[PDB]
């Protein structure tokens, strides 16, 4: 059992899928989405190409 | 043993680690002084009596 649950949805390029992660850097990491060090949850992604 | 250039010239994220080294030998001597400390004060005491 969880208390509230959070979807956050768009669309990333390839090139930097692997930004998206806790305690990380990059090119949109740091400019368009952010996540916490302590951040506890899922992220899934599948190509729409 | 720099804990401001760790912080400084390394990435927040991973500088944890090093921090948490450094903390622990730190308290760690620290604890081993007071025991040191705490066994010479007895024995001064012995003698005062």
């Amino acid at each position: 059992c969880f208390t509230n649950v959070y979807a956050d949805s768009f669309v990333i390029r390839g090139d930097e899928v692997r930004q998206i992660a806790p305690g990380q850097t990059g090119k949109i990491a740091d400019y368009n989405y952010k996540l916490p060090d302590d951040f506890t949850g899922c992220v899934i992604a599948w190509n729409s190409n | 043993s720099v804990l401001n250039d760790i912080l400084s010239r390394l990435d927040p994220p991973e500088a944890e680690v090093q921090i948490d080294r450094l903390i622990t030998g730190r308290l760690q001597s620290l604890q081993t002084y007071v025991t040191q400390q705490l066994i010479r004060a007895a024995e001064i005491r012995a003698s005062a009596n």
